[PDB]
């Protein structure tokens, strides 16, 4: 196979998490 | 009695066009081989 990387800029890295306790 | 000199039966046959007739064309995709070097799904894998 191939290798690729991504152009995903840094300002789209970001990610939010929301859970429970559990 | 009379006779059928001038009465006779008369007989019938096509003037068939068959000689002149154009054929049945069947067809064919020409299929893009994959024998030449047709592209392939990118199946992608991450490497973590």
């Amino acid at each position: 196979g191939t290798l690729k990387t991504s152009n995903l800029p840094e300002e789209l890295r970001k990610v939010f998490i929301t859970y429970s306790m559990d | 009695v009379r006779e059928p000199g001038s009465q006779a039966c008369l007989a019938i046959d096509p003037l068939v066009g068959e000689e002149g007739g154009a054929a049945v064309a069947k067809l064919e995709p020409h299929l893009q081989p994959r024998g030449q070097p047709a592209p392939q799904p990118l199946h992608t894998l991450v490497l973590a």
